């Protein structure tokens, strides 16, 4: 048996309170792990071998 | 196959160099081409190529 | 040649806006439109080049007095750069614009019995190139539109097929439409060939030559507005902006 | 102003990140109009002044 399992990670929810107001939060977070924060162009052309 | 024009063009005025290493002016005279063409950028490049 | 060297509708649209009719009219007698005529081309042949002369070209030519010889007069300035002889306009006509003769009713010009095919036969399209041919449907469309008739221009384009296919698609009220067109309407310009000072045996070629040869010498010329070095200069009504608009439209 | 001249590279290939919207400064002159504009009058006159 083998699988394929994506990490983004573990973020805690808070009951009782709006949960779109904790995704904002989080979602700043996020952005920032995957580097999409701030302007940004992807260069990944030359990341090849023949 | 692979790489770059401007890499292409470069590596190849280095062999140049290496083959005809008992002739300087072979590549003296290319290199005075690919300045006067290589100002405009990859397109000067490709028209050194051409 | 200012005309010749419009390549984009908005431009050429501009320019029709900014030009009066009397640039349309020549006030020069010229010769009678169709006649086999013999001509002098000595830098191929000795004896003389027979030619035939034709309303489309850089000189002037009779026209008749009518409507119908105005709005020929008016597409012969856009596809050849030279208009025809028609005496005795007013001049209330002379000092409107080309695009308001073309798509306004403020003038006294009655234009609805118009007929497309009799029009293209005289300014002849079989002869034209294909920027030519598109120049000649721009002005064929505003007539249509300004007096309603667009059916009889879409009935026109369907008997000829290759004019149908090369047809610039703009609507003459809507100016989003002219800014989106990519049609290339350029007869002169700057050559990307090499462009001799050579001689050329046709009346319409030979003409079209010297308007080729004149731009590249009005390019370099100081009357030529070169943008990326004098943009500062520019009268803020004649500046290149992105929110320029025609009259209406 | 005389005019800027960029290399034939930067004008085929040039490509730049600019926001090109313009947001409004009315919200803090209209709430506070004595503030605002006395602020920006002394900053005026201090360099007037100085002719």
């Amino acid at each position: 048996h083998a699988l394929i399992k994506e990490d983004l990670g573990q973020w805690p929810v808070e009951t009782g309170i709006s949960l779109v107001n904790q995704a904002g939060v989080f979602a700043v977070q996020l952005a920032n792990k995957l580097g999409i924060d701030k302007p940004f162009v992807l260069d990944a052309g030359s990341n090849y071998f023949t | 196959t692979s790489g770059s024009i401007i890499n292409h063009a470069n590596n190849l005025n280095k062999v140049i160099n290496h083959v005809f290493a008992d002739k300087p002016l072979i590549s003296e005279t290319m290199l005075k081409i690919l300045t006067i063409d290589g100002t405009t950028g990859k397109d000067g490049y490709r028209n050194w190529l051409d | 040649m200012d005309v010749l060297s419009k390549g984009s509708l908005k431009e050429l649209l501009a320019h029709l806006e900014k030009t009066p009719l009397e640039e349309a009219i020549s006030y020069r007698i010229g010769t009678v439109p169709y006649q086999n005529v013999l001509i002098s081309r000595n830098e191929y042949y000795n004896q003389l080049y027979p030619d035939t002369t034709s309303l489309i070209d850089g000189v002037s030519r009779e026209g008749q007095r009518n409507v119908n010889g105005l709005i020929m007069s008016i597409i012969s300035y856009v596809v050849s750069g030279s208009g025809h002889y028609i005496p005795n306009i007013g001049f209330m006509l002379l000092r409107r614009s080309i695009l308001d003769i073309l798509t306004k009713h403020d003038t006294g010009l009655v234009t609805n019995n118009l007929n497309y095919g009799i029009i293209a036969r005289n300014l002849t399209v079989s002869k034209m190139n294909c920027e030519q041919r598109k120049r000649m449907l721009i002005c064929f469309k505003l007539l249509a539109y300004k007096d309603g008739n667009q059916n009889d221009y879409e009935i026109y384009l369907n008997q000829n097929i290759p004019l149908k296919q090369i047809a610039p698609n703009f609507i003459p009220g809507d100016m989003r439409t002219v800014i989106h067109n990519q049609d290339q309407l350029a007869i002169v310009g700057i050559p990307a060939y090499r462009l001799t000072q050579s001689t050329e045996l046709s009346i319409r070629d030979d003409n079209a030559k010297s308007y080729k040869l004149g731009y590249v010498d009005w390019y370099n010329s100081n009357s030529f507005l070169r943008e990326r070095s004098e943009f500062n200069l520019i009268r803020l009504k004649d500046r290149d902006t992105k929110y320029g608009k025609l009259n209406g439209w | 102003y005389r005019p800027r001249r960029f290399k034939e590279i930067e004008h085929t290939h040039g490509y730049v990140y600019r926001e090109l919207n313009q947001g409004s400064l009315l919200p803090l002159v209209d709430a506070n109009l004595k503030e605002s504009s006395s602020y920006y009058f002394k900053k005026l006159m201090s360099s007037i002044s100085n002719v």
